[PDB]
């Protein structure tokens, strides 16, 4: 048991679930019928995968997952593509007309026709469990499916729920790939939102992840499907702790005790490597020494900020590989001495380390080449405020003006809701900066 | 101590609960207001049409008041 | 899928529409018959937005033809793709308005629209998700003006919550010498900034300005002027048409580019224009391409955009290319540019672009802004207004069907406070 559920919310969130699972799938060895020839358990069991995946008599093992979006045409490939035979039609539910970069229409007007369905859905799935761990979310910050439905199914499964785990992980906007010039109204109001019934957030800034396929992979010009690999990755290496079992193997719920010190405070920064092309990784052995030392290079970050100006108050190292302790240790010794890691006078400075056995893998046609280990840093830092700055101030500029509210307040919203949501930004701004102080 | 022991599972309850129950009645409240504003919004829209419609029959009544 | 409502209404409308479903119908390749002729799926993919499926696998215009004018039904239906409309989607009168926008409007216009509700309504009753309306017209005539505008408001009426977009063309006296068109110009922008969702000004101004001293053509006939309409009405449907992520449909689009109601008034705009003569493409660049669509010279209304910021803009690139060079070059646009954006909202222009290029272009760019400079085009209009209603000139022609000058007067005052309000924003900053 320990079942968690995915429920993967609008394009962005439909797309990188994709990925995720095509990519759990080859790692478990679980072919686009569902079939999965070294389970010898058939119609079930509680092996470490079963915690992601179902199974049928007929020995199809299906994602414990709800895709959901308020347009057909993004799920509609799921429903005709490779792995259309992986999931039963149920768990793929579409509108027919999506929420037009409008938060308020995917939690209201929009919304609110489909909530009830979504919800039913889940419902089925939970059923299905022995013992259901929680929720993981994947939605973006930016459009009004991800942030106004989101927000709205967040809130109704506090309710349906109550204090069961649900994680996230946030698509935070860039400019290079977002295609709404709203997106900060709809971030700011779905983070105010989500806030009390969010356990903990993973945020994916879309910038640091483009300029990691432009710069580490040499993609000119990186598409959704170069993202979304490169996510897929990260997402996987945090919940292989969840799906793969092994001495080492610490489960995700243990780093987050230590990486939520406060319930507001649930934003940890990842930090992922090696991130490297196959030209170069060839006649090239990345050691532990030198993929852990990359997590501590701000550009390998998935969230654009800056740690070294920062104080930590939390290092979670996730390796997975060919990877014993014995390097693990030397490499936190070399860092401890070189590096601008400075913790906050409140809380313990040791590195927190897992290893998971199994190699990481690589889907065809991909950009990354396959390595013998990788390393996922899972850090609560101060730093990550910098995101809600950078945000925060982009509201400041439309909302003082009121650019484009009145799309909002035609859906039935009123100018309340943004102080009140941007309010609630600037006291998180403010508990950042407070944690980072000294005590008396 | 089996009486504090108590007391700290209920208090534990009540407050799941209270957290549950208000998650509930915030929502609620938010979809009603947001649906009457909607609507109110849409009305003021159709009124100004209607008004519209009325012009348009004075205009149209206008002219044969001067032929 | 999300169908689009095509409406086309007087002579210009009709002639522009009958243009416009020509050209997209050879990009998705439809012949005029209706029969898919084509070879690649993207033609296929979003072919409902605009094109209804009948027997023998037709795709048939989802478009509504509508004149008080009779003649002008023969006209269409003798053109090129003619016979591809639907039969009873034809809507006629038995006499044009005379360049009475009143006519249109209150009465004889009036006594017709209903007939047209009809036919909207059994296309729309046939939508699996009508996502709005698209009307073409001209401002100066009265039937695409006066019944034009009467038409939006009861379809507004009857589908509140849909979006309405227009594509209107602004009267010039360089094309028509009807002296009543700042009138009938006046009365309809009236209506507009109060009732539809996004309105392309496509000023004749800058269509004959274009064909004059770029195109080099002494004598310009509309069917050059609409050459250039139609070109710029495929560019800036494009992302509806084709499979994409930006502004894909009518609410995404207005989302991006509205952001106060009244200000909805688009500069449409197009690259390359250049004479058969020197280039025709030879090179013209990333670069040059970019820069020439910022340009005056190459703006469907007749304003500079340097005389003012842009709200919103949205870039449309076709054909073959690199997209990092397109990313590269816009950001350059605005760099060097930046004082002409205003400050307040922030990555406010938005680019795509489709492979699929327009017919004998290798590549091209459509523009669509939102520039307070625009206010240029409504005091030009304003201007030759006041002209003739500080001498009460034709004045008869409307108060004979039965309206007031207390309506010229709140006309004249709406569109001020448009302009005033585009200044307004002009004026702001961050600090
Ligand atoms: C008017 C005449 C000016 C029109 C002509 C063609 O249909 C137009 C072609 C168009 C020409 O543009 C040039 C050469 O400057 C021009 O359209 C204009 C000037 O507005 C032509 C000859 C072409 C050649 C275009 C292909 C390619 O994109 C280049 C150019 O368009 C532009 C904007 O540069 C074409 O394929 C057009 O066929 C006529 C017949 C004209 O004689 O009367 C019309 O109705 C016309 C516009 O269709
Ligand atoms: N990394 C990544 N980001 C995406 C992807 N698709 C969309 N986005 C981002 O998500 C934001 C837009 O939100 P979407 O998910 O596309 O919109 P939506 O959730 O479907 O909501 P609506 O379409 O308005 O109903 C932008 O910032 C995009 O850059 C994706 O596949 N991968
Ligand atoms: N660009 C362009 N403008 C046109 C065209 N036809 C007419 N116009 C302009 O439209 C204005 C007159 O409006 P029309 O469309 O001709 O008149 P109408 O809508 O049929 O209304 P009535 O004739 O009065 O019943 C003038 O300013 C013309 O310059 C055209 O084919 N292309
Ligand atoms: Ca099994
Ligand atoms: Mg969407
Ligand atoms: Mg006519």
């Amino acid at each position: 048991m320990r079942e968690c559920i995915s429920i993967h919310v609008g394009q962005a969130g439909v797309q990188i679930g994709n990925a995720c699972w095509e990519l759990y799938c080859l790692e478990h060895g679980i072919q686009p019928d569902g079939q999965m020839p070294s389970d010898k358990t058939i119609g079930g069991g509680d092996d470490s995968f079963n915690t992601f995946f179902s199974e049928t008599g007929a020995g199809k093992h299906v994602p414990r997952a709800v895709f959901v979006d308020l347009e057909p045409t993004v799920i509609d490939e799921v429903r005709t593509g490779t792995y259309r035979q992986l999931f039963h039609p149920e768990q793929l539910i579409t509108g027919k007309e999506d929420a037009a970069n409008n938060y308020a229409r995917g939690h209201y007007t929009i919304g609110k026709e489909i909530i009830d369905l979504v919800l039913d859905r889940i419902r089925k799935l939970a059923d299905q469990c022995t013992g259901l761990q929680g929720f993981l979310v994947f939605h973006s910050f930016g459009g009004g499916t991800g942030s106004g439905f989101t927000s709205l199914l967040m809130e109704r499964l506090s309710v349906d729920y109550g204090k069961k785990s649900k994680l996230e992980f946030s698509i935070y906007p860039a400019p290079q790939v977002s295609t709404a010039v709203v997106e900060p109204y709809n971030s700011i109001l779905t983070t105010h939102t989500t806030l009390e019934h969010s356990d903990c957030a993973f945020m994916v800034d879309n910038e640091a992840i483009y300029d990691i396929c432009r710069r580490n992979l040499d993609i000119e010009r990186p598409t959704y499907t170069n993202l979304n690999r490169l996510i897929s990755q990260i997402v996987s290496s945090i919940t292989a702790s969840l799906r793969f079992d092994g001495a080492l193997n610490v489960d995700l719920t243990e780093f987050q005790t230590n990486l939520v010190p406060y319930p507001r405070i649930h934003f940890p920064l990842a930090t992922y490597a090696p991130v490297i092309s196959a030209e170069k990784a060839y006649h090239e052995q990345l050691s532990v020494a030198e993929i852990t030392n990359a997590c501590f290079e701000p550009a390998n970050q998935m969230v654009k900020c800056d740690p070294r100006h920062g104080k930590y108050m939390a290092c979670c190292l996730l390796y997975r590989g060919d990877v014993v302790p014995k390097d693990v240790n030397a490499a936190i010794a070399t860092i401890k001495t070189k590096r601008s890691i400075q913790f906050v006078d409140w809380c313990p400075t040791g590195f927190k380390v897992g290893i998971n056995y199994q190699p990481p893998t690589v889907v065809p046609g991909g950009d990354l080449a396959k390595v013998q280990r990788a390393v996922c840093m899972l850090s609560n830092t101060t730093a990550i405020a910098e995101a809600w700055a950078r945000l925060d101030h982009k509201f400041d500029l439309m909302y003082a003006k009121r650019a484009f509210v009145h799309w909002y307040v035609g859906e039935g919203m009123e100018e309340g809701e943004f102080s009140e949501a941007r309010e609630d930004m600037a006291a998180l701004e403010k508990d950042y900066e407070e944690v980072g102080v000294d005590s008396v | 101590k089996r009486e504090h022991e108590r007391e700290v599972i209920q208090k534990a309850i009540e407050e799941n609960n209270n957290f549950i129950k208000m998650a509930k009645e915030k929502l609620a409240q938010k979809m009603e207001s947001n649906k009457e504003n909607r609507e109110a919004h849409l009305a003021a829209m159709l009124e100004r049409l209607q008004e519209k419609d009325k012009h348009a029959e004075e205009v149209r009544k206008n002219k044969e008041l001067k032929e | 899928m999300r169908e689009i409502v095509h409406i086309q209404a007087g002579q210009c409308g009709n002639q522009i529409g009958a243009k416009f479903w020509e050209v997209i119908s050879d990009e998705h390749g439809i012949d005029p018959t209706g029969s898919y002729h084509g070879d690649s799926d993207l033609q296929l993919e979003r072919i409902n937005v605009y094109y209804n499926e009948a027997t023998g696998n037709k795709y048939v215009p989802r478009a509504i033809l509508v004149d008080l004018e009779p003649g002008t039904m023969d006209s269409v239906r003798s053109g090129p793709f003619g016979q591809i409309f639907r039969p009873d989607n034809f809507v006629f009168g038995q006499s044009g308005a005379g360049n009475n926008w009143a006519k249109g409007h209150y009465t004889e216009g009036a006594e017709l629209v209903d007939s047209v509700l009809d036919v909207v309504r059994k296309e729309s009753e046939s939508c699996d998700c009508l996502q709005g309306f698209q009307l073409t017209h001209s401002l100066g005539g009265g039937t695409g003006s006066g019944m034009g505008t009467l038409l939006i408001s009861k379809i507004r009426e009857e589908y509140p919550d849909r979006i309405m977009n227009t594509f209107s063309v602004m009267p010039s006296p360089k094309v028509s010498d009807t002296v009543v068109e700042p009138y009938n110009a006046t009365l309809s922008v009236h209506q507009l900034v109060e009732n539809t969702d996004e309105t392309y000004c496509i000023d004749n101004e800058a269509l004959y300005d274009i064909c004059f001293r770029t195109l080099k053509l002494t004598t310009p006939t509309y069917g050059d002027l609409n050459h250039l309409v139609s070109a710029t009405m495929s560019g800036v449907t494009t992302c509806l048409r084709f499979p994409g992520q930006l502004n894909a449909d009518l609410r995404k689009l207005a989302v991006n580019m509205v952001p106060f109601p009244r200000l909805h008034f688009f500069m449409p705009g197009f690259a390359p224009l250049t004479s058969r003569g020197s280039q025709q493409y030879r090179a013209l660049t990333v670069p040059e391409l970019t820069q020439q669509m910022f340009d005056s010279k190459n703006m469907m209304a007749a304003c500079d955009p340097r005389h003012g910021r842009y709200l919103t803009v949205a870039a449309i690139f076709r054909g073959r290319m690199s997209m990092k060079e397109v990313d590269e070059q816009m950001l350059n646009v605005q760099n060097k540019n930046s004082s002409y954006f205003v400050e307040w909202i922030p990555n406010n222009v938005k680019t795509a672009v489709c492979d699929i290029p327009p017919r004998g272009l290798k590549m091209s760019a459509t523009f669509i802004g939102n520039s307070t400079a625009i206010q240029e085009l409504f005091k030009r209009i304003s201007e030759q207004f006041t002209a003739m209603f500080r001498r009460k000139a034709f004045l008869h022609w409307y108060t004979g069907e039965g309206m007031d000058e207390m309506e010229f007067t709140e006309a004249e005052s709406n569109m001020n406070d448009l302009v005033s309000e585009y200044q307004q924003y002009q004026d702001a900053t961050a600090d």
